């Protein structure tokens, strides 16, 4: 008769009817990805838009189910997943301009091309032409060209949609009682009516700007040291007292710093640690990789893989006939059905990568008991997180000692330490102020508190700041370098990924405490703890039935995110930062720009 | 053998009861369960019964749990309850290789509703629509009405928890 009672019934008819419909569809976009066909398309794109058309009547019908009537919380969770308006409260005419925009903003940065001025028939997309500029050129014109030419001629385009993307969004927000479309945003980290596990809205601001305040000496003298690297590689153009050319970062937007090793390495005559040809040597294959994965993983109490994985995963290429797709992927298909497709490859790369989509299964598994709703991670960080450590633990030479891959008798010289943990640094913490800067600014955009005449204005202005880094060439009001990336565009959250890399290091600190680790956080392995196992379990098994602040605490003994854990791992980094800085200026001045000479 | 090796079993809410009477059985080692509930099965063999009866169905992997005496669940309260004074034998296989296939083995039926728990032994096979509203049904779907059984898909590749078991139940007079 009650409310809570008719819900409990309609999802408890929902759970059984999605489970089937999403196992087909999975099985249809399986076999496209394994053998990419016309005939295999058709049935992905149908089985599809059938899970698609099922999912979209049952969120209309659980809307007819009041949640202000119900009290049981896992039902609450389900019914709030399933009765998301999103862009239906908009009217109808503003739903139709708004999805144009959003389809005509994703085919712009996808396929749109840009020709270079020496010939014109050669033209260039932003992947693989211009990404490969970027990533490859040390010519600071050639780099120039490709990030200004990007933002310039594409860029522009979408500066009138975006200004008209963040209208809608807005609307499509205050409609839905949030103020505007990044408070919208922020709801993923929400949690409200548990006692002393509640997470406002806004409270995620005060965290991640309380947090970022501790990275920024170590990050100043990452910056400091990567500046004083890069005058050496592009010599007259850089300033040892200003911002950094935003052109010169390794990659288009200058989100990571990995590209950069190949110029920054501190002992580059030293090797790295690479087991790769160790392997092949023991003529090793795909089959022993995931095996020495599976036995990972079982050394801290978890279960090994079940046999339907085995038999059913793609871990090979499947020869030349047949085109997969090798983007290592974790599959949950449902049903108890767990697979991983992966061209796997003997190197010392793929092993690492193996460890990481296995941790994606061993999550996946965990939760599988879960009602259909909440299988997934306690929030939008918690996945890659439990991913990202299981290569941790894999790659210490402790690890490659314990499996064979290294000869007991290893150097392990403090110089290779700090060579790895360099690279480390350039796409760990490099990306930290970059991703936050970024979604700061889409936060300020969304609130209205950057007005539009002042975009890439309050733009360069934080990205000088915040981020240490400065335009090569002025931008007014015509450009939009925002949009030129993925995630801005084509609407995507980017704060996940601040929050994803200081859960990651959380979580391996607890692990790595229970596990008795003695030195640093940097060279643990957490094999052979069921003390790790277990502490890790009680959270995977959790799934996204309880607030992420639970789910963190059964890991870590703590209700929030923090980076003491990050800078620990990092501190030994930190202090041959401190000294090689001696001979530099640590700290940028916002005022010295290539352009203004 | 033709309660056991029959090519396709009954769906669970319309299980099938045949009377057995007219140890090889439990030296076979390929049966997942056999759990029974009155003596221990090399002794049976040798003891007094008038009446033996075989209901047979099929259910999924997790499901097997429920095939017991005092059990809680959808199969337990919706489809076959047996009683706590249960005295008897409860057997089940992997039947994966015979009632699933590649296109999904849509057959298998089970009742996901009813209004009120099985008796032991009792059988429901109506398929009167489910009302979970306080507005009648009248017998069509829709709003807080639901067609109370539902179908299980096996697939090959499904999980064990997920692939379907043939369970055979004997049940015994046991005079006295
Ligand atoms: C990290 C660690 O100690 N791993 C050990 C390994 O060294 C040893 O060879 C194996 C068998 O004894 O058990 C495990
Ligand atoms: C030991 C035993 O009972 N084996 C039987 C076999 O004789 C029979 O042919 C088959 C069904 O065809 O089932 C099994
Ligand atoms: C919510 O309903 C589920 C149904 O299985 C039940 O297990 C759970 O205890 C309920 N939560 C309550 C009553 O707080
Ligand atoms: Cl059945
Ligand atoms: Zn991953």
């Amino acid at each position: 008769s009650t409310i809570e009672e008719q819900a409990k019934t309609f999802l408890d008819k929902f759970n059984h009817e999605a489970e089937d419909l999403f196992y087909q569809s999975s099985l249809a976009s399986w076999n496209y990805n394994t053998n990419i066909t016309e005939e295999n398309v058709q049935n992905m794109n149908n089985a599809g838009d059938k899970w698609s058309a099922f999912l979209k009547e049952q969120s209309t019908l659980a809307q007819m189910y009041p949640l202000q009537e119900i009290q049981n919380l896992t039902v609450k969770l389900q019914l709030q997943a399933l009765q998301q308006n999103g862009s239906s409260v908009l009217s109808e005419d503003k739903s139709k301009r708004l999805n144009t925009i959003l389809n005509t903003m994703s085919t712009i940065y996808s396929t749109g091309k840009v020709c270079n001025p020496d010939n014109p028939q050669e033209c260039l997309l932003l992947e693989p032409g211009l990404n490969e500029i970027m990533a490859n050129s040390l010519d600071y014109n050639e780099r120039l060209w490709a990030w200004e030419s990007w933002r310039s001629e594409v860029g522009k385009q979408l500066r009138p949609l975006y200004e008209e993307y963040v209208v809608l969004k807005n609307e499509m927000a205050r409609a839905n009682h949030y103020e505007d479309y990044g408070d919208y945003w922020r709801g993923d980290y929400e949690v409200n009516g548990v006692d002393g596990y509640d997470y406002s809205r806004g409270q995620l601001i005060e965290d991640v700007e309380h947090t970022f305040e501790e990275i920024k000496p170590l990050y100043e003298h990452l910056h400091a040291y990567v500046r004083a690297k890069l005058m050496n590689a592009y010599p007259s153009y850089i300033s040892p007292i200003g911002c950094l050319p935003a052109h010169l970062l390794g990659d288009m937007w200058g989100r990571f710093w990995t590209n950069l090793y190949s110029l920054t390495v501190p002992f580059g005559q030293k090797p790295n640690i690479d087991v790769t040809d160790a392997m092949v040597d023991q003529a090793w294959d795909a089959q022993r990789i995931f095996k020495e994965a599976e036995k990972f993983f079982v050394s801290v109490g978890l279960p090994n893989m079940t046999q339907g994985f085995w038999e059913n995963s793609m871990l090979t290429d499947p020869g030349n006939v047949q085109k997969a797709v090798c983007h290592p992927t974790a599959w949950d298909l449902g049903k108890g059905d767990f697979r991983i497709l992966m061209c796997t490859k003997v190197t010392m790369d793929d092993f690492l990568t193996a460890h990481h989509e296995m941790g994606h299964i061993q999550y996946d598994m965990a939760y599988a008991a879960q009602p259909f709703l909440l299988r997934n991670g306690a929030n939008e960080g918690f996945h890659e997180a439990v991913g990202e450590i299981m290569s941790l633990s894999a790659a210490t030479p402790k690890h490659l000692k314990s499996i064979g891959l290294l000869s007991p008798d290893f150097q392990e010289d403090n110089e290779t330490e700090i060579n790895f943990l360099l690279k480390q640094a350039l796409t760990i913490v490099g990306t930290l102020p970059f991703t936050y800067m970024l979604e700061k600014w889409r936060w300020m955009v969304f609130k209205g508190e950057i007005p539009k005449d002042q975009w890439m204005k309050k733009w360069w202005e934080m990205k000088r700041e915040i981020v240490g880094v400065v335009e090569p060439v002025p931008h007014d009001e015509t450009y939009c370098d925002p949009a030129s990336l993925f995630h801005v565009s084509n609407d995507y959250s980017f704060i996940r990924y601040y929050t994803r890399t200081l859960y990651q290091f959380q979580f391996q600190e607890a692990l790595c405490q229970a596990a008795k680790h003695e030195g640093p956080l940097h060279k643990c392995d957490i094999s052979n703890s069921t003390e790790a196992g277990q502490k890790l379990f009680n959270m995977l098994r959790l799934g996204k039935s309880e607030p992420w602040t639970l789910a963190l605490e059964n890991v870590v003994g703590a209700k929030n995110m923090n980076v003491r854990p990050l800078l620990n791992y990092f501190e030994p980094l930190f202090t041959w930062l401190k000294d090689q800085n001696k001979n530099s200026f640590v700290g940028w001045s916002t005022d010295w720009s290539p352009y203004a000479d | 053998g033709e309660v056991f090796n029959a090519t396709r079993f009954a769906s669970v809410y319309a299980w099938n009861r045949k009377r057995i009477s007219n140890s090889v059985l439990y030296n076979s080692a390929s049966f997942s369960t056999f759990k029974c509930y009155g003596v221990s099965p090399t002794k049976l063999n040798d003891l007094c019964f008038t009446n033996v009866y075989a209901d047979s169905f099929v259910i999924r992997g997790d499901e097997v749990r429920q095939i017991a005496p005092g059990q809680t669940g959808k199969i337990a309260d919706y489809n076959y309850k047996l009683p706590d004074d249960f005295t008897g034998c409860v057997i089940a296989w992997n039947s994966n290789n015979l009632d699933s296939k590649v296109g999904g083995n849509y057959n298998y039926l089970y009742r996901l509703f009813r209004k009120s728990n099985l008796k032991p032994f009792e059988r429901d096979i109506s398929t009167e629509i489910y009302q979970a509203g306080s507005t009648p049904c009248n017998g069509v779907e829709g709003f807080n009405c639901y067609f109370p059984l539902q179908s299980y898909g096996f697939y090959p590749t499904n999980g064990v928890g997920y692939q379907p078991y043939r369970v055979v139940v004997l049940s015994f007079e046991l005079l006295h």
